[PDB]
């Protein structure tokens, strides 16, 4: 059982990397343990040991699990989140929509299959990390986004993600008093 | 009774218990409608309207009978209007959401590769 610690303050929460632990519980009981921290110093995410690549380590050690997508392409998309869809600038961050935005103009997933990939899991949770995609979104300027990112925030596994860190951080609050 | 409804039931996400909200019960009673006016065809663009803010028509997380029936008559409809546009093209570019829709539902259904719309991509 590994063990995934997120933080509470980092200026990027890993959303993706929770979610794919979720996704991993919720088809493997007990896989992976998850941790609250709540400390500027801290790693936004950190897998038993390994503070980088966190999210492809946790789709690496899970084969079975995460087993769609050609894994270059997958790469493709989990870089395009990691590295431009979390940063909060409207004038990067619009190129980068555009993009995610055509590769949906005929996908209900981003590569493409009949369910979403770990491609799907580090967009979504790259997306919800960004406060500045939440009016974009909303306002759906990107249609195709929009409508993929709703359609992934009715399943609780990503949807709920949040409502988990939010919990885990008052039981964090609560141990401590 | 279709081959399309029994498939669909054969599914797991089939058996998911969704409940609508007003709005939700509203769109497949609007869509139901339609289909038994026998005017799915005028109602083609509305259906892309639909589908470019929503993955399936009652805006669930997955495919409803709502998206079956409609499918079971659009597919026909869509696969002749790109067969006899004089602009490949933009027939594409515009009912692109349909045309995505369509591209999941044929293939959650395995639709035979003969009767299957090609999707260009
Ligand atoms: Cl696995």
């Amino acid at each position: 059982p590994s063990t995934l610690t997120i933080n509470g303050k980092a200026p990027i929460v890993a959303y993706a990397e929770l979610i794919a632990a979720r996704i991993v519980n919720a088809l493997a009981p007990n896989s992976i343990a998850i941790k609250l921290v709540d400390d500027k110093k801290a790693p936004a995410a950190k897998l038993d040991d390994a503070t980088e690549d966190v999210f492809n380590k946790i789709t690496s050690k899970f084969a079975a699990i995460f087993d769609n997508g050609d894994k270059e392409q997958v790469a493709k998309w989990v870089n395009l989140a990691q590295k431009e869809l979390v940063i909060k600038n409207f004038a990067k961050l619009s190129q980068s929509l555009e993009t995610l935005d055509s590769q949906l103009n005929l996908r209900t997933f981003i590569l493409g299959g009949l369910k979403y990939s770990a491609a799907d899991v580090a967009c979504w949770g790259a997306l919800r990390s960004n406060g500045m995609c939440g009016s974009i979104i909303k306002n759906k300027v990107d249609v195709n986004v929009s409508r993929w990112y709703t359609l992934l925030e009715m399943d609780p596994i990503f949807g709920e993600a949040h409502d988990f860190l939010s919990k885990s951080l008052l039981e964090l609050k609560k141990s401590a008093n | 009774m279709s081959d399309l409804v029994t498939k669909f039931e054969s599914l797991i996400i089939s058996k998911y218990p969704v409940s609508f909200t007003k709005e939700q019960s509203a769109q497949a009673a609007q869509w139901e409608s339609v289909l038994k006016s026998g005017q799915i065809q005028p109602h083609l663009d509305q259906l892309n309207l639909v589908l470019r803010d929503n993955t399936f028509i009652v805006s669930t997380l997955y495919p409803t009978s709502t998206d079956v029936h409609v499918f079971e008559v659009a597919l026909p409809l869509i696969k002749d209007l790109v067969a006899s546009s004089k602009d490949v093209k933009s027939t594409y570019t515009t009912y692109r959401h349909i045309l995505r829709w369509i591209d999941y539902m044929q293939n959650l259904l395995e639709v035979s590769s003969t009767d299957k719309l090609e999707i260009n991509h």
